[PDB]
């Protein structure tokens, strides 16, 4: 009908609205600023026992404990200050994408081509992990989920929705919508409230938990968007898509601020994250290695090489005293 | 498919709707936080070995 | 003269010592060279490893020198070390073909029952091979005529041990060997065998690729086994038998002995810098 | 170092290693095939004729992927059927590299038919496209591909009574069903780039108990042997 035409015009106006606050990139601000240097990063830890590719890992609010999700039908809980296998969960489905970790610790996440959230809950009477609950009810494969509290969990799927469920009650609490491809990555702010999703149409969505609803969309990508990550302020948030590109958006500016991208990278972005203090862009690229940029500077800062195959996963503790990158090779390696 | 033009025309409008900050203020608010937490982060500055917990216990 | 010698049998060790240990160190750092396979193959090269530098060092400086300087009981214990070793490559050869023959033949038991618990017990039995070669003249089957002249270390003579060192290391491995590999070699051909005119002649030159390819490796290795062992128990077990009218040119006897020897040398390029997975790890590392 | 925690934590890891390294070899004993198709493609049927007396060697029901773990000849199978995943392929197509072989079923009478999102679009020719897609990733350029033409009889009565010209306008020749079948085997066949690294092994589904079964089997023991004789240097 008609309405199509208003709503280009509405796009052309929110681009101009954008051109309008574009007086000055991040590039020229921060001209100034003394740059990183080459940054040295050294494999501390060398996490083995996997013998599949390693789709995910998450780190723990304790810095300490982690877990890491592969094919071979395994959920690790890793002590990467000893290497220890804290736990070894059997999977009902060997396809996983997604794992979370609890920010309590007590539950941990899984979830893939199964089009299931399976929790697991860490802490019990017997000290034995067992499938807390199964959340159900999306169509497509689960991406990745994020543990909002303790018993709310928002989880990004394959059929182009995200949704945040209640775990206790288990069913979703509400649904975002409004990507028109695969939801492929969620990140979730350092408040709580928000929370943005890359998905496969090049566009990345910040939703309001609460309200349920699309805040913001940045569509700033070539190509579907694999990786997404707040800023540590939670002001802003990094992208790493199939592009070969990582783009680093402004919530308060609703638009690009920097595009980290060199003509030596041609591989896309499986991973993205900050350092503690948001200096330090770490991405996992299919080129069998992870690039440090300066997220000021979008220069390369360092090189994490030592995986064997493409780096699907990357995550900094909540201290910042190390990054843990896991990979398709079936290792994860704590770098610090 | 009109039905779902409404919901993207309403969802567009809300999105234009919204309060946008200069780009500059957005760069440097992102510098005043990437420099008031420098100090507090180790991969940014690599920590001495006798504090590191995954070199030195 | 000696120099020339020296060097050239110096040269040889290097090289030997250098392919099997850089073929011990690919399989032992690289996770993706850690099948039943490629362990047997990393065995073979250990003990190609072990014929480099502790039997091909001496037996330069008994060659360079032309007289065994250091002593009865070195002798013994260097003998039976170079028969043990030696079998052990010879065995090894055996058990990959073997290990091939049942991965070939055998697709279920390759799936199911394979475990490198197989290569464990392959290796171990090739070894107690090597020592059940070894030992025996340590123990008995030796003649005075070995002790007669203190200025030499040739291996035991006797009619029975020559029989059953010569038969249990090489021969026996070779008929298993041959026999083996022609079972690999018609289940190979029976694979290879098994515009539309356009799709026929792509699938005809395929196959003919494949069988040249199978004939070729085929080839490759039992002709390398033969080339280098045979003369040398051909020799072995002619010559203790034939004491008088069959003089033997030192030249040659050296030139023979040298040719077993290289088999340690040939067997990592064989069986490792031939394959696509070791060229790989190899071009990982470097 | 000495401490009671850290021995019992030591240990611990010790036990889930030994545990994972157990699980690790049992699912190396399994052959995994990724099981594809369309919609109304005969993936059903197949699935059915394989689990009729050897099946599996308060849950939630999941509608992602269905697991399907057979045994055959002492071999065991796992397939994986992933046509309720309504998604992008290629976010997910990754995650089979590494099975021994893609069971590719297409409906021989679907020829006539056509997809309901459009007239114009033969439903033969989205499973062709999708069989040019899943034999050429870079994910499976070394993984044979087991193909299934199921409703032959269809297919046979279909041709019949319709031609197969509205599928192929190319095709020339006596409408039949030994040779309408083979130009279509021969159509998915001239499909695969990857001739040399992989083979298609094609068979007509037949009603009979163990068939089937049996050519899968043979085509995965065939894949297997041919793998070892690649290792060794013979293929
Ligand atoms: C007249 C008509 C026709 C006949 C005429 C001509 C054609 C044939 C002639 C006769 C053949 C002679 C030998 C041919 C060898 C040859 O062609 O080798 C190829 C080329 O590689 C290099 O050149 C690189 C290899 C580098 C090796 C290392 C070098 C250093 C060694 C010293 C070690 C210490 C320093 C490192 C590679 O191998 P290939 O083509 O021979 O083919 C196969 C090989 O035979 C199989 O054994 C092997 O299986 P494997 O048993 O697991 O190893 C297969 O994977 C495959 O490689
Ligand atoms: C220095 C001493 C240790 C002697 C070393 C001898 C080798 C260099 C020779 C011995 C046997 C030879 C092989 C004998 C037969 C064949 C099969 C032949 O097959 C073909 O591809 C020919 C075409 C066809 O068979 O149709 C290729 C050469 C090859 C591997 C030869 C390669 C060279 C070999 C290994
Ligand atoms: C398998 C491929 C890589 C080729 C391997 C070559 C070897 C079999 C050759 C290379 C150098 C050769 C040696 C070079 C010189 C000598 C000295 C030569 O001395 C004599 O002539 C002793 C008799 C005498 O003169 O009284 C005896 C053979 C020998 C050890 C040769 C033995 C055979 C060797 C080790
Ligand atoms: O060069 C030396 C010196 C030693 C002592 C130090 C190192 C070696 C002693 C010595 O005799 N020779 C001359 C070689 C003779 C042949 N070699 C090869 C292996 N042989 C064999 N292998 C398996 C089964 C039966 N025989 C017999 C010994």
């Amino acid at each position: 009908d008609q309405l199509r035409q208003e709503a280009e015009q509405l796009k052309n106006q929110i681009r101009d609205a954008r051109k309008a606050c574009a007086d000055a990139t991040l590039s020229q601000i921060t001209n100034n600023i003394d740059p990183v240097g080459r940054i040295q990063m050294r494999t501390r830890r060398t996490l083995r026992g996997h013998l599949a590719k390693i789709y995910a890992m998450h780190w723990g609010t304790d810095s300490r404990l982690l877990v890491s999700a592969s094919q071979d039908g395994k959920l690790i809980i890793w002590d990467s200050y000893t290497t220890n296998k804290v736990h070894a969960i059997p999977l009902r489905s060997s396809w996983v994408m997604t794992c979370a970790y609890a920010p309590s610790g007590n539950y941990v996440a899984c979830g893939g081509l199964d089009n299931i959230c399976s929790i697991y809950n860490l802490k019990t009477r017997e000290g034995n992990v067992r499938v807390s609950r199964e959340l159900a009810g999306h169509t497509g494969y689960l991406s990745c989920c994020r543990f909002l509290d303790d018993n709310q969990i928002v989880t990004s799927s394959g059929d182009t929705t995200c949704a945040l469920w209640d775990i206790e009650t288990g069913q979703q609490t509400t649904t975002f919508t409004g990507h028109t491809g695969d939801v492929m990555s969620l990140s979730l702010a350092p408040d709580t409230r928000l929370f943005v999703s890359g998905a496969c149409d090049a566009s990345a969505k910040l939703w309001d938990v609460r309200e349920g609803m699309c805040r913001q969309t940045f569509t700033g990508h070539e190509s579907d968007i694999n990786a997404i990550c707040f800023f540590p302020n939670g002001n802003a948030f990094a992208t790493g898509s199939d592009d070969a590109t990582c783009r680093l958006f402004d919530l308060r500016a609703d638009q690009e601020l920097m595009t980290y991208s060199h003509d030596n990278i041609i591989c896309g972005i499986t991973s993205v994250s900050f350092s503690k203090s948001g200096r330090l862009l770490l991405a996992g690229y299919d080129d069998f290695n992870c690039n440090v940029w300066d997220a000021l500077k979008a220069d390369r800062a360092g090189v994490l090489a030592g995986h064997d195959n493409r780096v699907s996963c990357l995550g900094v503790t909540d201290d910042g005293m190390a990054v843990a990158t896991g990979s398709w090779d079936s290792f994860l390696k704590i770098w610090n | 498919s009109i039905a779902q033009a409404r919901k993207l025309v309403e969802q567009l409008k809300m999105e234009a709707n919204i309060d946008r900050i200069k780009v500059s203020k957005a760069a440097a608010d992102l510098m005043a936080y990437c420099e008031a937490h420098a100090k507090e982060d180790p991969l940014l500055t690599p920590v001495p070995a006798s504090e590191n917990p995954f070199r030195e216990k | 003269y000696q120099v020339i010698t020296s060097l050239l049998l110096g040269t040889l060790i290097f090289c030997a010592v250098l392919g099997n240990a850089c073929v011990v160190a690919a399989i032992a750092l690289e996770r993706s060279l850690q099948n039943v396979a490629n362990y047997l193959i990393g065995s073979l090269a250990v003990t190609d490893l072990m014929v480099s530098v502790l039997v091909l060092p001496m037996a330069a400086l008994y060659q360079v020198l032309n007289k065994w300087t250091l002593g009865q009981v070195t002798c013994d214990l260097f003998i039976a070390l170079d028969v043990l070793c030696c079998t052990s490559s010879i065995w090894h050869l055996c058990a990959i073909a073997l290990d091939r023959y049942w991965a070939i033949t055998d697709p279920i038991d390759y799936v199911n029952k394979r475990t490198p618990r197989r290569a464990a017990a392959l290796i171990s039995l090739t070894w107690l091979i090597g020592f059940l070669i070894s030992i025996p003249p340590m123990l008995g089957w030796r003649t005075p005529e070995d002790r007669s002249d203190p200025d030499a270390c040739t291996i035991s003579k006797d009619h029975g041990y020559t029989i059953y060192s010569t038969f249990g290391a090489f021969y026996i491995p070779l008929l298993l060997m041959l026999v083996l590999y022609g079972r690999i070699f018609r289940a190979a051909r029976f694979r290879i065998r098994k515009k539309n005119e356009r799709n026929a002649e792509a699938k005809r030159k395929m196959a003919l690729a494949r069988e040249r390819k199978t004939v070729k490796t085929l080839g490759i290795i039992m002709g390398t086994f033969i080339l280098c062992w045979l003369p040398f128990f051909i020799v072995a077990l002619v010559l203790p038998f034939c004491e008088s009218s069959c003089h033997m040119p030192t030249l040659l006897g050296a030139i023979i002995n040298w040719l077993g020897y290289s088999n340690s040398l040939l067997n990592p390029v064989i069986y490792a810098y031939f394959n696509k997975d070791f060229q790989n790890a190899f071009k990982k590392i470097i | 170092t000495l401490s009671a925690e850290d021995k019992a934590a030591v240990e611990r890891s010790k036990m889930i290693d030994r545990n994972l390294r157990e699980d690790g070899e049992k699912a190396a004993r399994e052959v995994k095939l990724l099981l594809l198709g369309a919609g109304e493609s005969g993936k059903n049927t197949i699935v059915k004729q394989m689990k009729i007396i050897h099946e599996a060697g308060t849950r939630v029901k999941t509608t992602g992927i269905v697991e399907t773990h057979f045994t055959f000849k002492d071999l065991h199978f796992k397939m994986f059927d992933v046509g309720a995943q309504r998604s992008e392929r290629k976010k997910w197509i990754h995650c089979f590299e590494g099975v021994t072989a893609i069971i590719f079923c297409v409906a021989l009478s679907d020829y006539d038919l056509v997809l309901a999102e459009d007239e114009e679009m033969n439903r033969m020719h989205a499973s062709m496209k999708l069989f040019d897609s899943i034999c050429n990733n870079k994910w499976f350029t070394d993984t044979s591909i087991i193909l299934f033409l199921n409703k032959k009889d269809l297919f046979e009565e279909k041709i019949k009574k319709s031609p197969l010209t509205i599928c192929y306008p190319e095709y020339a020749g006596s409408n039949t069903y030994e040779e309408a079948a083979a130009y279509i085997q021969c159509q998915f066949e001239d499909l695969n780039k990857r001739k040399d690294t992989k083979e298609i092994y094609t068979h007509f589904t037949c009603s009979t108990d163990t068939k089937n079964v049996q050519f899968v089997f043979d085509a995965v023991t065939d894949v297997i042997i041919k793998n070892n004789l690649k290792d060794c240097g013979l293929f």
